[PDB]
C-alpha cells in the first residue's frame, strides 16, 4: 500500500483548543494562498499521500 | 288584634325577562382585529427570517474558512 514516514508531516501541530479557531474568522481573509492550493492539490488528486 | 303573614309588592321582583345580550365583539369589529393581527404577525416575523440570514451565511463561512480542520 505504501504508507507515510513515520516522522510525518508538520513539527508541533494544531491549536491547543478548539472552538478557538470557529470564534475567528479572519483566518479565511488572512493566510489564504497556502490554504487554497492544498485545496487545488486535493480535489484534482484525491490522495492525502500526494499533497501532504 | 290578631297578627298573620304579611304581603309586600314594591317592585313584584320582575318576572320573565331576556338578561342575556351580546357585548364587546359585534362581528365585522373583531375581523379587522383578527387579519389586523395576521397583516403585523407575518410582517414582524418575516423581519427575524432576513435577520437569521446574517448569521446563516456567516455561521457556515467558519467552515469554508477553516481549511486545516
Amino acid at each position: 500500500e505504501l504508507p507515510s514516514l513515520e516522522d510525518l508531516k508538520v513539527q508541533e501541530v494544531k491549536v491547543s483548543s478548539s472552538v478557538l479557531k470557529a470564534a475567528a474568522h479572519h483566518y479565511g481573509a488572512q493566510c489564504d494562498k497556502p490554504n487554497k492550493e492544498f485545496m487545488l492539490c486535493r480535489w484534482e488528486e484525491k490522495d492525502p499521500r500526494r499533497c501532504l | 288584634x290578631x297578627x298573620x303573614x304579611x304581603x309586600x309588592x314594591x317592585x313584584x321582583x320582575x318576572x320573565x325577562x331576556x338578561x342575556x345580550x351580546x357585548x364587546x365583539x359585534x362581528g365585522y369589529s373583531m375581523f379587522a382585529v383578527g387579519i389586523g393581527a395576521l397583516l403585523f404577525g407575518y410582517w414582524s416575523m418575516m423581519k427575524w427570517n432576513r435577520e437569521r440570514r446574517r448569521l446563516q451565511i456567516e455561521d457556515f463561512e467558519a467552515r469554508i474558512a477553516l481549511m486545516p480542520l
